């Protein structure tokens, strides 16, 4: 929606070159994708067709038995163009030159997303996933559109350009991206991945430590800072620049299934749960750095494991990873 | 640049102008504090050099030159002395001195008799023998600790020093830019509230004017 | 008062004479004596770094610290490791050994900065 | 003038059981006042009926010698009265919609005000004061009601949130606020406490500068400030916890007769003095402040006192604290 024609060329090019196993057998994933292009330059009016034909045409699938994911990319670009023609009608602005009934119109619209039995029979099930990227002028959030959105919808993927500056992909702001499912998810971890959320609140808890951390070192500097808050901010560290940072366009980090993403977190926290115990022990954490940078190398580069290797091969390598790193902190520490 | 995540209201534009101005008045302060303690440093660096080089060459010329023993006095004991241990003497009183508005950890003279030992009297030697450590010796140790009294001047405000200096450097460089640039930001974004309320009120008073007048 | 006391590590030349005719040898309700005989060739190296921490960190009563210069070289990278403020570790010559204002820790860190 | 309705019902139910001793006697202050109940959820259009009411209430009462107090809370509910009338009645708006006679309006109001010789004998003279509540859209004081009602009064009691939700009060802004009758009233101090606007300009003065002086300790610290300059932080902290903040909803703090206010002022005063002259002289401010921590104590409680044992039984802080210290 009121984006780059070459972002469209760029889909039709490599959706056919990419495959999915879905349905059992490897299928191009453009037999089962329909785009709705209205780039910037096409006719500002039609940008708001576009949008609705997409959710229609997911609603439709989602009639189906099918679990659809529709994606607005972007919905900014269609409040635009209801500004535009709100402008070119002399209505009286809302905030930022907006319609008045901008806000009614996206929570409308994100109201058709979800999960939902079919109208008809035989009985089916089927979900809309509506993902939508906002735009907000100059980069703040203060804008209109994404304080419209963020009342609207659950998961808040927040990006950082700080971040994106220096490459570091995705940029998500891990301070303010929030997401209300994790409860919810629960049940499917508990069925698959049951030590999932334990180890995601470790890790926004380390995280956080290490944001306040960063915060006293950018006045006080890295001194009077107990060893334990070193570790915090080393592992903070290593945890941005080999588990949330993932280089989308290479062979082994394009894609990181779930069971790929479990065991990394697994790796990462066992190093910290490794160091912690270590230095509360005695140890003197410098010096253990320096000894086991080996095992420090080898968490940071599980992110280079193909998921193309499959589950059964990737965790055994993961489990050697966790022994080898248990054995090298038993080793450096008497 | 880097801002303070708050809202644009005019009363936060008057909170962080004062925080501003609050900043730069306090960076002159700890300036002007920075440059007495570098200048009390400076001192404390040429006498503790000076006290150093009396020390050295008064410690052993009289202080060292003990005549208890052997041919010099009645006895020829190395460590007769040490047979009479006691309770301390010599003592320093660690005083609180007002360097450069900072409150040191300096020291004084504040000896006692103790249990007034002595390296003749009952040590075989006579009188004559005890004067080295009873005066020249006593001389040095309270040299020793007047000198102490500037390791730890010298260490205390290298420290607070070190501390004002990164301190000021942080209001300069960290603190006053961040405040600037949401000073900035706060004001652009009540320029534009202030841009949309008057053209809003501009097109309804237009309205008004050309269609129900 | 909190921390009064004067602590010796030199030869029996001088922790026994000189400034003990009036400063003692002894604490009021402890044997350690806060000094070390530091026998020539008798007194093992680790044992004299032990006794430095015995002075400078394990007892707090020791105001000050008057190592001689034959411990200190040997025990050069402890004391110069040693950055706290009370005990006010102070470097004497002793014997023949004179000053040598270019290897004590403090008027090391003196000439490093500024001058 | 569009307030709440629970606002007018405590006002109904505490002023009968609140009684006044102006008369001789305690009679329910209720049996002095009268109300002018207009709610928001009544009739925008009578909340500028609610305040000519009220002003030619206060008027007449004034024709018979009274000195007539009134309270008109609030002033921007009439002026959004107007808003709202003169919105759906055609004409051009103003800044921020209000018409182009609302100062005019405000001024026209506010002249009502003032104290008279009433037409007709016997001869007598009263008095009416307004105090109009102005609720700032957002709270901001820039708004046009808000700016046209400073242009006219001559007193500004402007009230800080941040002070309201430490719930400090009252929780008026000190940087802010002006009264423009402190000139005339130095006759009244004259004639009855003259040491009192010298007293109010040294707290004005020690508040002004605690205020520029904490922005500064905030950042770079207490301990870097010079003794004079802690002392001043503390005497102003004092200030503010004990003698500016004054709990309206009890028995000791709920009314401050003038005398001890007065008293007060003098005691925290000469706490400063003393302060300022034992630093000046050669002192350690640190250690004093241990020193004096009773005298201290002793001129923050000052406002405990009770009032009912009025005026020379709470004057022995005349030398129960300016001689116990001082």
């Amino acid at each position: 929606c009121g984006e780059r024609g070459n972002e469209m060329a760029e889909v039709l090019m490599e959706f056919p070159e990419l495959y999915t196993e879905m349905s059992g057998t490897k299928e191009p994933i453009m037999k089962r994708t329909t785009l709705v292009a209205n780039t910037s330059n096409m006719p500002v009016a039609a940008r708001e067709a576009s949008i609705y034909t997409g959710i229609t045409l997911a609603e439709y699938f989602r009639d189906q038995g099918k679990n659809v994911s529709m994606i607005a990319d972007s919905s900014s670009r269609w409040a635009e163009a209801l500004r535009e023609i709100s402008g070119r009608l002399g209505e009286m602005p809302a905030d930022q030159g907006f319609p008045a009934y901008l806000g009614a119109k996206l929570a409308s619209f994100y109201e058709r997303a979800g999960k939902a039995v079919a109208l008809g029979s035989p009985d089916r099930t089927g979900s809309v996933s509506i993902v939508a990227a906002v735009s907000p002028a100059g980069g703040d959030f203060s804008d209109p559109v994404t304080t419209a959105t963020l009342g609207i919808t659950q998961v808040f993927w927040g990006l950082d350009k700080k971040l994106a500056q220096r490459k570091h992909f995705p940029s998500i702001n891990t301070s303010v991206s929030y997401s209300k499912y994790t409860n919810v998810l629960n049940k499917f971890y508990d069925s698959n991945y049951p030590e999932f959320p334990v180890l995601r609140d470790r890790m926004k808890e380390i995280l956080s430590n290490a944001e306040e951390l960063e915060q006293v070192v950018q006045l006080v500097g890295k001194s009077a800072l107990s060893d334990s808050d070193k570790i915090t901010l080393d592992v903070a560290t290593l945890i941005k620049e080999d588990f949330l940072q993932q280089n989308g366009y290479s062979t082994y980090d394009a894609f990181c299934p779930i069971w790929k993403t479990f065991d990394m977190m697994r790796a990462f926290i066992s190093y910290h749960d490794e160091a912690q115990k270590a230095v509360a022990n005695g140890a003197n954490w410098s010096k253990l750095a320096d000894s086991t940078g080996d095992v420090k190398h080898a968490v940071s580069s599980s992110k280079f494991f193909e998921p193309s290797r499959g589950e059964k091969e990737v965790h055994g390598e993961f489990e050697k990873l966790l022994s080898t790193m248990q054995e090298r902190f038993a080793e450096s520490t008497d | 640049g880097n801002r303070e995540q708050v809202f644009p209201t005019r009363m936060t534009l008057g909170l962080m102008k004062t925080k501003l101005k609050g900043a730069n008045q306090g960076y002159s302060l700890l300036k002007r504090k920075s440059e007495a303690l570098t200048k009390r440093f400076r001192d404390i660096t040429k006498r503790i050099d000076d006290a150093k080089q009396k020390m050295g060459r008064v410690m052993q010329t009289a202080a060292f030159s003990l005549a208890e023993v052997s041919y010099a006095t009645g006895e020829n004991i190395g460590y007769q002395v040490q047979e009479s241990v006691s309770t301390a003497r010599f003592k320093v009183r660690a005083r609180q001195e007002n360097v450069s508005g900072v409150y040191l950890s300096q020291f004084e003279s504040y000896i006692d008799p103790e249990i007034n030992d002595f390296r003749l009297t009952g040590l075989g030697r006579g009188g004559q023998q005890v004067q080295r450590a009873k005066e020249i010796y006593s001389r040095a140790v309270e040299t020793l600790v007047e000198l102490a009294s500037l390791q730890t001047a010298f260490i205390i405000l290298d420290e607070v020093i070190k501390v004002t200096n990164r301190r000021v450097n942080a209001i300069e460089h960290v603190i006053i830019p961040r405040t600037e640039n949401t000073i900035a930001y706060i004001n652009s974004e009540l320029d534009e509230l202030d841009r949309e309320e008057f053209y809003r009120l501009k097109k309804v008073q237009e309205k008004k004017q050309n269609e129900t007048a | 008062e909190k921390r009064t006391l004067i602590a010796v590590i030199a030869d029996e030349d001088t922790t026994t004479g000189l400034l003990l005719a009036g400063i003692g040898q002894i604490t009021p309700e402890t044997q350690e004596k806060n000094f070390f005989v530091y026998q020539e060739g008798k007194t093992t190296k680790e044992e004299i770094t032990d006794k430095f921490n015995h002075f400078t960190e394990e007892r707090d009563d020791i105001a000050i610290l008057l190592i001689n210069q034959h411990i200190a070289e040997n025990i050069r990278a402890r004391v110069d490791s040693f950055t706290n403020a009370f005990p006010a570790i102070l470097e004497i010559p002793s014997k023949d050994h004179p000053y040598d204002p270019e290897k004590d820790s403090v008027l090391k860190r003196v000439r490093k900065l500024f001058g």
